[PDB]
Order: C-alpha cells, then sequence, then structure tokens
RNA sequence: CGUAAAGCGCACGCAGGCGGUUUGUUAAGUCAGAUGUGAAAUCCCCGGGCUCAACCUGGGAACUGCAUCUGAUACUGGCAAGCUUGAGUCUCGUAGAGGGGGGUAGAAUUCCAGGUGUAGCGGUGAAAUGCGUAGAGAUCUGGAGGAAUACCGGUGGCGAAGGCGGCCCCCUGGACGAAGACUGACGCUCAGGUGCGAAAGCGUGGGGAGCAAACAGGAUUAGAUACCCUGGUAGUCCACGCCGUAAACGAUGUCGACUUGGAGGUUGUGCCCUUGAGGCGUGGCUUCCGGAGCUAACGCGUUAAGUCGACCGCCUGGGGAGUA
C-alpha cells in the first residue's frame, strides 16, 4: 500500500551512494571473478585482485561483507565500482585520525624516493610521500636494516591529490591543478598513479588530484611498436610513473612508463658488460647474418656472422649452430647508446 | 533611444497617468516620437537598410494603431492626429 | 513487497516511454518499477499459468541474459518444463519444421555416441561428433524432449529476447515476460514489470513461476480419482 | 508542390479572403412552410392504344431555380456594450561577426633606399620560359602603400533574406527573460505595389599591396586556344548610381493549434544545504539520433515531410523553351 512507498523510502534510508555500508555477501567465488549483491540492481563483476591480502592468496568465503562503491549506473548490465577504492577510504580514516589524533601510529618502512620521498606502505597499499617525511631529521634509512620497521609520523601531505610522506624511526619525536604545476615538475619526479582507461594508443594514468596524463605506447616497456597497452600493465592499478613533462598551455602531462626496467638492460651491458663476460645464452632467429641469441631479460640482437668459428664468410650460421639453443656466447661490445650489445661465439678452443 | 525621462513624459502627457501606458494614443505618440527622432539618423547615413526596417515596422504600427483608434473613436482620433501632426 | 529478491528498478535514461505506467525517477538518475503495481500483473500472471499448466500445456522458459543462464535450467527442470537458455536460435518455434530433424540429430546422435561408434571410427571423428553434440547440446538440450508446439512463452527480457517474442506472435503462442524499464511491452501479453538483470530476482519470479507450474498441475483431482 | 513538373530570393503592405470570447438586438446569409411562377414537348414512374416493339398518349413526379409573405435564431454576418488568453505598450536587465559613419593596432606580402655577401634563385610529376655577376636569392636597418583581420572559433552567435569575424568611439534596429501594470481583438495572410537583395558586370571619380579572367611565353599532348609553370591587364578595394539574377537551397511559403522520448550546444531565470564546478524546475534559439504516424522509397519525425485550420504563390508528358 504506502506499506511500499513508506517500504521505499525506508530502504533508500538504510543505503547510501558510495563503498561505505559493508552490505555485499559474496554470493558466488570463481577464479577469477568474485561477485556480491548489496542492495542495487545487478551483482559486480568483482576482479580476484581487489581481494587477495598482501600475498597473493584469497581471504573471504562465501557469506563474506564488503562494501564496493557508486555513482556511476549501468554501462549496459551491470553493477558498482570496486571495493578495494571502499578501504581508501577507510585508510582516510586512519590518516584523519592521526591528524586527527594529532597522530597517527602504525607502522612505516620506507626504502626509498621514487620521487624525493620515500614510499611508505600501510596494510596492503603502499603509498608515496615527499622526501622530507620519511626521516625526521637528516638520518636517511638508507643505513638503516632495509625496509625497516618504525610506523609513518606524518610530515607532509598534499591534501587533494592524495601524496603523504611519513616519518619513520625517532620513537622519541613527537583553476585549482594548473596555476601552480611546479610541484612534480622539474625533470623526473616519480609518482604513484592508477590507471583509468587504456585508449589503444595509450593508458591514461591520472592521480595527482585532477589533472590528465597518458604514457602513451611508446615507452610502456622495452619494446616500441607491437604491444598493445592491455596485455602489457592492467586495468585500474597504481604504477611506477613520473611526469618527463608538463606543457602550461595545452594541460598535457605526458608522463612516461620505460623508467624502470631500461636500468635492467643497463645492467645487461654493465653487470655482464664489465669486459668480456661469457654468457650461456639461447638463439631465437637466425637472420642469414647471425644468430640473434636474446636470454637475460630482453636484451635484443647480438652475434654477426663473422665469428661463429675460425671461417669468416663462408659458414651461413642456420649450417653451424641450430635452432632454439643455449651457446657459449660472450659479450665482446656493449654500446650505451643505439641498444646494440655484441656478442661472439669464435672465443672457444679451435685455435 | 527614447530615454526613460523622455518615455515617462510622453506617457504622462498623452494618458490618464504615469500607469496607463498602453493605450492607444500613448502608444501613437512614443511612436510618432521615435520617427520624428529616427529622422535625424536617417538624415544622414542614408545606407542604414538594416535600421530602416524598424523604422518602416513602427511605422506601419503606428498605421495600424490609428486604424483601429479612427475605427473606434473618431473624435480622439481628430484629437491625435491635430495634438500629434500628421496625415502627410 | 520487495519479498526477498531485490527488484526495485533501472537503468538510467533509456527507458521505452511506452512504461510509463512503471517509473518513479530516483535521486541517482535512475527509475523505480511500482512494485505495488507489480504484483497483481504477476498474480494475473501465475492464474494463467495454473490454467494452462492444468491444461497439461508446455510451457517454454527463455533467457540467456549471462547470469539467468542457469536459474532457468536449475529452475525449469525441477518442473516438468522446457527451457532455451544459451542460443535463441532463429526460428526454434516457426520453423520448427526444419528445427525438428536438428532435433533428431541430437536425440539420434546421443543415440549412436552413448554405446554405439563413439570410438570405432577416428580419434579425429570422436573429436567432430562429440563437438558437434556439445555445440547442440546446449543449443537443443531443453527443448529436445518436447515434440510440439508450447503453448506458452515465459521470457525473462522482452529487450534481450525480442525476437522469440515477434517469433511466437506470428503464430498463436500467449507469451509473457518480466519486462525491464528499457523493453518493449507490445508482443508481451502478460507484462511483469521487474527486474530483468539480478540473480535474486531471476530466482525469485522464475521460482514463484516454478511453484505455480508443478504445484498447479494437479496432484489433487487425480489422487481423489484413484 | 524536399528529391518525380511544381514554394516567389526575402520581407513590408492597400484592395481581397479569414477571424478569439460573453451578453443583448437584428434576421441579411441560413433553415422551415405557403403562394405565384419555372410553357408544351423531352427525361423518370404507374397505366392505355397500335398483333409486339419502336411510336403515340392519360395522370403524376420532376423542372436541382427565382420572387414575395410568415415564422426559427444554433451558426455566419451587421449594430451596441463588454472580457483577456491572441496582439501591443511601459519599468529592469541579458547576450550577440545586426547595420551606418569615424579612428587605430600587430603580423605578413610587395616595392624603394642603404649595409653584409656571392653563384645561383625560382618552379615542376620531370622540365623549360623567367629573374641573377649590371650583384640576384638570403640576412639586417629604415620608409612607403594597399588589403585582409591568425589564435579566440565553437554542425557557436546575430540578422527577413542576401549576409555579418582585429580593437575602440559615435548614431541606431531587433530578439530574449523575471515581476507587475496598461490597451482591449487593435489579429493572420496578401494578387497588384513598394523596399531590401551574394558574386559577376556597367557608369563617374579615386585607389591599386597580394591575387587574378583576357593576353604573352614555357611545357604537356598525336593535337592542347586547357589543367601545370613563369609573368600579367580589367576586376577584386572606397564613395556615389545602376543591374535585380544565383544549386538566392532546408531544393521544404507564412501564421496558429495539438501529438511518445534521448543526447548535446547556447542564452536568461526561480527555489533549496552558494554551504562543493551542487540538486530540482522553468522560458527562448539551435544540433544530432530515433518513436508512432506519414511517404513511391529515400527519409521526415514536437524546429514534421504526423493531425488540422486561414491566406497566398506555383504544376499538369519530354524536346522545341524559359526560346521567338
Amino acid at each position: 500500500e504506502s506499506f511500499a512507498q513508506l517500504f521505499e523510502e525506508s530502504l533508500k534510508e538504510i543505503e547510501t551512494r558510495p563503498g561505505s555500508i559493508v552490505r555485499g555477501v559474496v554470493v558466488a567465488i570463481d577464479k577469477d571473478v568474485v561477485l556480491v549483491d548489496a542492495g542495487l540492481k545487478s551483482e559486480s563483476a568483482i576482479p580476484a585482485e581487489q581481494f587477495k591480502n598482501a600475498q597473493g592468496e584469497l581471504e573471504i568465503q562465501v557469506g563474506d561483507e564488503v562494501d564496493v562503491a557508486l555513482d556511476a549506473v549501468e554501462d549496459g548490465f551491470g553493477e558498482t565500482l570496486l571495493s578495494r577504492e571502499k578501504a581508501k577510504r577507510h585508510e582516510a580514516w586512519i590518516t584523519l585520525e592521526k591528524a586527527y589524533e594529532d597522530a597517527e601510529t602504525v607502522t612505516g618502512v620506507i626504502n626509498g624516493k621514487v620521487k624525493g620521498g620515500f614510499t611508505v606502505e600501510l596494510n596492503g597499499i603502499r603509498a608515496f610521500l615527499p622526501g622530507s617525511l620519511v626521516d625526521v631529521r637528516p638520518v636517511r634509512d638508507t643505513l638503516h636494516l632495509e625496509g625497516k620497521e618504525l610506523e609513518f609520523k606524518v610530515i607532509k601531505l598534499d591534501q587533494k591529490r592524495n601524496n603523504v610522506v611519513v616519518s619513520r624511526r625517532a620513537v622519541i619525536e613527537s583553476e585549482d591543478p594548473w596555476v601552480a604545476i611546479a610541484k612534480r615538475y622539474p625533470e623526473g619526479t616519480k609518482l604513484t598513479g592508477r590507471v583509468t582507461n587504456l585508449t589503444d594508443y595509450g593508458c591514461f594514468v591520472e592521480i595527482e588530484e585532477g589533472v590528465e596524463g597518458l604514457v602513451h605506447v611508446s615507452e610502456m616497456d622495452w619494446t616500441n611498436k607491437n604491444i598493445h597497452p592491455s596485455k602489457v600493465v592492467n586495468v585500474g592499478d597504481v604504477v611506477e610513473v613520473m611526469v618527463l613533462d608538463i606543457d602550461e598551455e595545452r594541460r598535457r602531462i605526458s608522463l612516461g612508463l620505460k623508467q624502470c626496467k631500461a636500468n635492467p638492460w643497463q645492467q645487461f651491458a654493465e653487470t655482464h658488460n664489465k669486459g668480456d663476460r661469457v654468457e650461456g645464452k639461447i638463439k631465437s632467429i637466425t637472420d642469414f647474418g647471425i644468430f640473434i641469441g636474446l636470454d637475460g631479460g630482453i636484451d635484443g640482437l647480438v652475434h654477426l656472422s663473422d665469428i661463429s668459428w675460425n671461417v669468416a664468410g663462408e659458414e651461413a650460421v642456420r649450417e653451424y649452430k641450430k635452432g632454439d639453443e643455449i651457446a657459449a656466447v660472450v659479450l665482446q661490445v656493449d654500446a650505451e647508446r643505439e641498444r646494440i650489445s655484441l656478442g661472439v661465439k669464435q672465443l672457444a678452443e679451435d685455435p | 533611444s527614447l530615454s526613460t525621462e523622455a518615455t515617462a513624459k510622453i506617457v504622462s502627457e498623452f494618458g490618464r497617468d504615469a500607469n496607463d501606458t498602453g493605450s492607444t494614443e500613448v502608444q501613437v505618440a512614443l511612436l510618432t516620437a521615435q520617427i520624428n527622432h529616427l529622422q535625424g539618423h536617417f538624415a544622414e547615413h542614408k545606407k542604414d537598410h538594416h535600421s530602416r526596417r524598424g523604422l518602416l515596422r513602427m511605422v506601419s504600427q503606428r498605421r495600424k494603431l490609428l486604424d483601429y483608434l479612427k475605427r473606434k473613436d473618431v473624435a480622439r482620433y481628430t484629437q491625435l492626429i491635430e495634438r500629434l501632426g500628421l496625415r502627410r | 513487497m520487495l519479498k526477498a529478491g531485490v527488484h526495485f528498478g533501472h537503468q538510467t535514461r533509456y527507458w521505452n516511454p511506452k512504461m510509463k505506467p512503471f517509473i518513479f525517477g530516483a535521486r541517482n538518475k535512475v527509475h523505480i518499477i511500482n512494485l505495488e503495481k507489480t504484483v497483481p500483473m504477476f498474480n494475473e500472471a501465475l492464474a494463467e499459468l495454473n490454467k494452462i499448466a492444468s491444461r497439461k500445456g508446455k510451457i517454454l522458459f527463455v533467457g540467456t541474459k549471462r547470469a539467468a543462464s542457469e536459474a532457468v535450467k536449475d529452475a525449469a527442470l525441477s518442473c516438468d518444463q522446457f527451457f532455451v537458455n544459451h542460443r535463441w536460435l532463429g526460428g526454434m518455434l516457426t520453423n520448427w519444421k526444419t528445427v525438428r530433424q536438428s532435433i533428431k540429430r541430437l536425440k539420434d546422435l546421443e543415440t549412436q555416441s552413448q554405446d554405439g561408434t563413439f570410438d570405432k571410427l577416428t580419434k579425429k571423428e570422436a573429436l567432430m561428433r562429440t563437438r558437434e553434440l556439445e555445440k547442440l547440446e546446449n543449443s537443443l538440450g531443453g527443448i529436445k524432449d518436447m515434440g510440439g508446439l508450447p503453448d506458452a512463452l515465459f521470457v525473462i527480457d522482452a529487450d534481450h529476447e525480442h525476437i522469440a517474442i515477434k517469433e511466437a506472435n506470428n503464430l498463436g503462442i500467449p507469451v509473457f515476460a518480466i519486462v525491464d524499464t528499457n523493453s518493449d511491452p507490445d508482443g508481451v501479453d502478460f507484462v511483469i514489470p521487474g527486474n530483468d538483470d539480478a540473480i535474486r530476482a531471476v530466482t525469485l519470479y522464475l521460482g514463484a513461476v516454478a511453484a505455480t507450474v508443478r504445484e498447479g498441475r494437479s496432484q489433487d483431482l487425480a489422487s481423489q480419482a484413484e
């Protein structure tokens, strides 16, 4: 009657829009899809990756209750935005309590600064803070035992864009984005940003209080063109990214992501690039002037036809080595620019 | 363009009061004061066709109001065209 | 009453304007179906189901929806009724004259492959004839035991299986569907304004229909006769 | 009457046509009856006579009308008195490449004078004609003159249409909305008429950077009165007159009413927690997609090509011909 009308305003009263009221009971689990029912229209297609805690395995069976989020309705069929963000609000509440407490005490362990402030991780999540926040004074946790246990004492938070730098060790001690866009600027300030949508040319990681970043396709990895960003990173995930460029007009901060496994390649050039170190490597495709061993984490094109034996020109590597086989090959040159290591195979015992 | 003191002067001069602003003698008097004002603007400038179309518009508006007033009350029609000064 | 499943209302803005009798625009720019008018229409549907199933008639259950897939098989094999849940073939009812011998291929092929030449020719031939059986099995499996034209069609989404409705309106089958807010209640005889995309809802509506069917087929008159 | 033939290029506007709503009067239109008349023959009906029929003929009906008298007064019209919804006026603002006149700014192109400097420049699909050792092209400084206003620039804005883009001033038209007041049908359309009307062109007087018909030359080609290149005069610009046409196009006359939705743009405004770029409504103009309905289909679809009403323009096979 008005039973139903009253019933409706009752059910309005006993739900809210965000991920606040822990209401969805997990009513089917299957890898790789969780699904709940928080009194909304449909049932969420939950990833498994919003629900495994800190070492990789699941924590919640049938009947268990986490709130999710809302304010977005119907993309065709379905209901939600993920409950993991839910969690962010809880983290915010604890941070507020510390600010509110006047302080917040947990554990903060910060080994190093991607962009000038040690990284602090609380429970599952890891956050990035400005450089001062990690240490109370000039103590520096580089001399501390690695990934040490303290808490976090807050140094600085940016209040809009979420960057929090927190205080390790020293227990005793106790319009809007675009005018002053010089904070994360200067050349390469690393950031932790969640990606939003990957537009087949891009990835759109954008976190720092109402901005837009791209990390488009050219860097992303250490392969250029065949990459397809959906395969290589994620959807909705907080990553390694830094600015590389901010354009004042046109409002296009052009971030990057290759500032990572670039270092691995450098190590390969070095690590085994000290002089003439020997390597056990597997060939992948012999292209009539070489053999292309490509073991050791993405180091590209290698041994030329000129060595291969103690005969120069007549050899044709398909006749002499193999397809897909691990061999003797030592380094002989790493060229830092133009990304050419040039291994060899004549360094053996025939003469 | 026919400032507010001029319009209040003509409303109070031809109407009943400062509220009877929409009667026929008042509307004819405001259109006539406007036309006789714009004759100085079309004395020079000679080519403002987009404004002269507004002039011809309020000329025909004045003529249809005078045709209504001549049809209803010939007494105030003669008092208005003789008080105001028109008819070729 | 939102009894146990949550069947309150739907999508946002692309409502079919023919369903102006069932709307309440909520604060989140989402429609609320009039739940105090849903229940008389649903009872007017079940009062037809007891009649045409106590006719000993055949109900055909239709819903794919990627989520109401198993609720139709589970909630329809509990009765003696028939279902289509994976893929709706174009012309299973009005071109049933040629769907018939495809059913003969399914029954006449699992007859050969439960005991007969399911190994006698080639491992590749088992990989062909078996794959044929798993292709026809979740395409004709629920309609396999029907052997006739159905007397009713219970559609769970008019907007998703609108060609099954027009299909069984070329011929004279009384269809009825639970419609969404964006669905079209034109071919549907006994419209049920509610939730199409909730697993709770396709448990609730389809479960109460399942109660009216097997509870409706006289277990009392027969007993008396005995 | 969007594309088949067919919506004036767009307006104003006299005669003409049409007209919101209430009351009273009139009875002109309208309706009803009656009388006179509407010749006879002919048509039609029911009969009769020629042996039947054709034919002749009795009686009627009809002669769709006109005039007069008597009434009816719902509608239309005439007259009188109103009413406010249609229309119009006033008080506040609001946005806008709306128009006319005047002034000014920066970049660039061209030329001229000077400096540095020397062997090419320019151009093409390739080339040549052309310019350059008389110092070109480039680079710098200065000056002159003309024209158009990058970015903003927005299936954005304003205008009846044509159309209107730097910035500032002066004179000036229209639209819109909120709250009231005022007049009281003053309204819509409009043959003839009058006005405005891109570009080209014509006349008079100026001005002439860049571009560019004609024209010259080089190519291309079988030919090339062309496309391409190098030059280059009318014209493009201004002031005053004329011309009065355009694929003047939404190929859709104007005005008014009604009839499911969605996504946007732009421009006002009201309320509330402006407490946050917030939420709910409300007017105007406009873009797209689609519903019924319509259409030969394509498509149109609340800004209709849907349902209707008022008035106007136009069409009646193709060519001859929008020609004589």
